[PDB]
């Protein structure tokens, strides 16, 4: 309700005047640190190729993951990507398929 | 007087480290928020990163996540931006900037704008494997009103600066934007209109600085 | 993910005109847009903050005047020195700027002074020859410079540069640099640039003939 010591607690944003704290709307937005933000951050909506590992709260932003078989990375945040089923000729499985990489063959 | 002198920019190889340094004077970095924002030559502005020491909070842009790291040392009253695995696309002039929040108010009794209300002058970062080269400096000789100048040719990377008579002559000067030659090296000219009667006597000097290569030249421009 | 869209990307207005740059956010942002004036070389300067608030020290002729999705910076008695790019920025969220709006100051047609510059003795030694042609304090920006070596229209061997608009007289200046290998320069006598401008009734040609003619 009060901004404690000039900040608003996690899961809240601060008003313009800075006299009152306001809670984020569970499921639509969130904030994680004590803050003086004019308004809360929008929750990340999982893609169709992704699963929701953890749902969005006020205090936390949803965590999404690539569905079994796929992975992602910095340059491919749009659509998760199929792992390769195996290696080429004269190369072997070293690293597995994860939600964050391809298999690695050497 | 508030000011934010930044430093550390320059020439980097692709896949390389580069720490920018934003030195704040006239105020307390703590109670404020410091954002870096960058601009590719001839293009718009793009917020890179932010850090608010009063909370501990950092945010970055996605086109930079996991490569760039923002930091801040209240003791030294500076803020940093460590830049790793740089790409050619990261080449820009990086600005740092004070952002008035409300804790700004609770703390020092600032006026806040919830915007970026002081910007550092910006350092250039250019990411390219090609090697640094100094300029050669030729006169643009003159010959009612007359025009002279000098041609700063074949250098890298940007930028080069210019002045005349150690800064005593500002009137009528034009230092043009640099052009990329086919050679891969920049060039530029700087001219100046002066009275035709005073060519015969008064000495005109063209001071050219190239910080990237420890290159300081003074060329007297005379009638051939 | 927000996107600020400005309008227009560019405009021309005369001193004392009322300029109006508008900017539409893709999502609703309350009243949390700022406005920035950036001039060539310099760093952005904040003019209006919160949406409608005049930032300390900024000229009163700047006026911010929106709420919700649509926002309107109004420059009031446009001055010579207001030549600048102008950005609306959603502050509070991600800090998305707009594509920027480019203001340039309309004035009366001014012909360019033309000057030609033979290459230096020092440079010919460096194995290369640079002839420069200089258009000085003119308007509008548009201009045709062509090169003529023994009256032959040169093609791929000249690059142009242009200054920022002047902040007191709203003029431009343009360098054109002809660039020949030393051998090619000494195969020909005459060197002329030919300026063609709206300010000029008929095209001005300045030249020298190699060997101090």
């Amino acid at each position: 309700s009060s901004p404690s010591e000039g900040l608003c607690p996690p899961g809240h944003h601060i008003s313009e005047d800075g006299r009152d704290c306001i809670s984020c709307k569970y499921g639509q937005d969130y904030s994680t640190h004590w803050n003086d933000l004019l308004f809360c951050l929008r929750c990340t909506r999982c893609d169709s190729g992704e699963v929701e590992l953890s749902p969005c709260t006020t205090t936390r932003n949803t965590v999404c993951q690539c569905e079994e078989g796929t992975f992602r990375e910095e340059d491919s945040p749009e659509m998760c990507r199929k792992c390769r089923t195996g290696c080429p000729r004269g190369m072997v499985k070293v690293g597995d398929c994860t939600p964050w990489s391809d298999i690695e063959c050497v | 007087e508030v000011q934010l002198v930044e430093s550390g920019g320059g020439l980097v190889q692709p896949g390389g480290s580069l720490r920018l340094s934003c030195a704040a004077s006239g105020f307390s970095i703590y109670s404020y928020s410091i954002h870096w924002v960058r601009q590719a030559p001839g293009k718009g502005l793009e917020w890179v990163a932010s850090i608010s020491p009063y909370s501990g909070y950092t945010s970055y842009a996605d086109s930079v996540k996991g490569r760039f790291t923002i930091s801040a040392d209240t003791s030294k009253n500076t803020a940093y931006l460590q830049m790793n695995s740089l790409r050619a696309e990261d080449t820009a002039v990086y600005y740092c900037s004070r952002y008035s929040s409300y804790y700004s108010y609770y703390y020092s009794s600032s006026s806040y704008s919830y915007a970026m209300d002081y910007w550092g002058q910006g350092t250039l970062v250019t990411v390219s494997s090609a090697s640094t080269k100094g300029p050669s400096v030729f006169p643009l000789a003159p010959s009612g009103t007359a025009a002279l100048g000098c041609l700063v040719k074949d250098y890298f990377p940007e930028p080069v600066t210019v002045s005349w008579n150690s800064g005593a002559l500002t009137s009528g000067v034009h230092t043009f934007p640099a052009v990329l030659q086919s050679s891969g090296l920049y060039s530029l000219s700087s001219v100046v209109t002066v009275p035709s009667s005073s060519l015969g006597t008064q000495t005109y000097i063209c001071n050219v600085n190239h910080k990237p290569s420890n290159t300081k030249v003074d060329k007297k421009v005379e009638p051939k | 993910d927000i996107q600020m869209t400005q309008s227009p990307s560019s405009l021309s207005a005369s001193v004392g005109d009322r300029v109006t740059i508008t900017c539409r956010a893709s999502q609703d942002v309350n009243t949390a847009v700022a406005w920035y004036q950036q001039k060539p070389g310099k760093a952005p300067k904040l003019l209006i903050y919160a949406a409608s608030y005049l930032y300390s020290g900024v000229p009163s002729r700047f006026s911010g005047s929106g709420s919700g999705t649509d926002f309107t910076l109004t420059i009031s008695s446009l001055q010579p020195e207001d030549f600048a790019t102008y950005y609306c920025q959603s502050s509070s969220s991600p800090y998305t700027f707009g594509q920027g709006t480019k203001v340039e100051i309309k004035r009366t047609v001014a012909a360019p002074s033309v000057f030609i510059f033979p290459p230096s003795d020092e440079q010919l030694k460096s194995g290369t020859a640079s002839v420069v042609c200089l258009l000085n304090n003119f308007y509008p920006r548009e201009a045709k410079v062509q090169w003529k070596v023994d009256n032959a229209l040169q093609s791929g061997n000249s690059q142009e540069s242009v200054t920022e608009q002047d902040s007191k007289d709203s003029t431009y200046s343009l360098s054109s640099t002809l660039t020949l290998s030393k051998a090619d320069y000494e195969k020909h006598k005459v060197y002329a640039c030919e300026v063609t401008h709206q300010g000029l009734s008929s095209p001005v040609t300045k030249s020298f003939n190699r060997g101090e003619c």
